């Protein structure tokens, strides 16, 4: 449990957190967080971090 | 013998999370000749241990060797392209099948979600439908959750060609009546290509 | 060379106005040897100028003979056997391929109409659904009509298989925007062989 | 232009007519009237008399 995503966005850096079953349950959290903000990039993981990386 | 290249499920390709994978498939194996060596060239290069794995399927009366490649996700997304080289003694030359992501100008999906009607309420369980239309290509992943938790029993049909050159899909989710009624938040997820972060999600409560 | 059997369109048989078609195809078939003479036998009994009606078409380098004997609604619509038999001298022996409707006790579909997403209106052409759930077989078929008279703007999606056994259609007419404020009435009509009267058609208006 | 319909139903014996373009047209029209009614049967056709008919 536990994914932490990474926005490298426009104008908008920083961090934060969730609470998920599998990783896919991860991506639809962010990814959703991602557009309640007006971010917009390329995706990346690491399950060696449990992360994820927006770039706009 | 023949090969037979397949392309990754969209939602695998999608999904960052996951794995993109083309398989190749070889058939008419028999039993004196099946090395069947395989080649493997993203957009022309060779990639070699690029995961690239086999495995052995004896049935018929001819084996059924089958390769994989792991793709990147946005290499088929930028339409490159994959190729599955296939040699072994029993044939004269080595044969190759190639295979791209369909092209043609992406259309952004629009996503609109309908309760169910006034006249199925009287019943036990309702439908609760999902719009996914005028979109392009027709490689897309439609999902149902409630309260950040999925629902499971629902069912989508394929896309089918609209007359406007874009496509569009249905998807319809199910539930005993109550939960419709109780005012539950159910969310229709749309993952596409064409929109913004390769995803959506539209609600739709009572 | 080799015979194909084709079943009449699901439509055809529904509206007594029309005509049921059995059609029986040849393939492979040469240019020495295109005497393929046609044997029908409707559940047993032969039929022999039942209509039954054929007609050269050249072309590969083998031709490909086409009969094509006018079904009886009543008897398809009660699963009777309808046979093709092929026969010529390419050949060691007569071939045979029967064909039937196909076969379980009859779900009556039921017919929802929904109206476009409120979220949709902020558009130019607005898409009105209309839900067909719960049927076998899957051989139906929809239309779409405003006063007394048929649009065609639509698009039906083919019958997907349902968690309980029964089918699911949706089907999805489009219009300006304007005729849907107008507050004109569509109507979706759908026809199957488990309806009163293989038919009924539901409303839908502003 | 111009069908009418036969109904021998079960406790409803009669005939009616409707303006058309095409016999399928007429169908729709008539078998319609058949449920507005409760008429339930089977169907015949007839272009040398441009008739339908149902029998319950």
């Amino acid at each position: 449990t536990t994914y932490k995503l990474v926005i490298n966005g426009k104008t908008l850096k920083g961090e934060t957190t969730t609470e998920a079953v599998d990783a896919a349950t991860a991506e639809k959290v962010f990814k959703q967080y991602a557009n309640d903000n007006g971010v917009d990039g390329e995706w990346t993981y690491d399950d060696a971090t449990k992360t994820f990386t927006v770039t706009e | 013998p023949s090969v037979f290249l397949f392309p990754p499920k969209p939602k695998d390709t999608l999904m960052i999370s996951r794995t993109p994978e083309v398989t190749c498939v070889v058939v008419d194996v028999s039993h004196e000749d099946p090395q069947v060596k395989f080649n493997w060239y993203v957009d022309g290069v060779q990639v070699h241990n690029a995961k690239t794995k086999p495995r052995e399927q004896q049935y018929n009366s001819t084996y059924r060797v089958v390769s994989v490649l792991t793709v990147l996700h946005q290499n088929w997304l930028d339409g490159k392209e994959y190729k599955c080289k296939v040699s072994n003694k029993a044939l004269p030359a080595p044969i190759e099948k190639t295979i791209s992501k369909a092209k043609g100008q992406p259309r952004e999906p629009q996503v609109y979600t309908l309760p169910p009607s006034r006249e199925e309420m009287t019943k036990n369980q309702v439908s609760l439908t999902c719009l996914v239309k005028g979109f392009y290509p027709s490689d897309i992943a439609v999902e149902w959750e409630s309260n950040g938790q999925p629902e499971n029993n629902y069912k989508t049909t394929p896309p089918v060609l609209d007359s406007d050159g874009s496509f569009f899909l249905y998807s319809k989710l199910t539930v005993d009546k109550s939960r419709w009624q109780q005012g539950n938040v159910f969310s229709c997820s749309v993952m596409h290509e064409a929109l913004h972060n390769h995803y959506t999600q539209k609600s739709l409560s009572l």
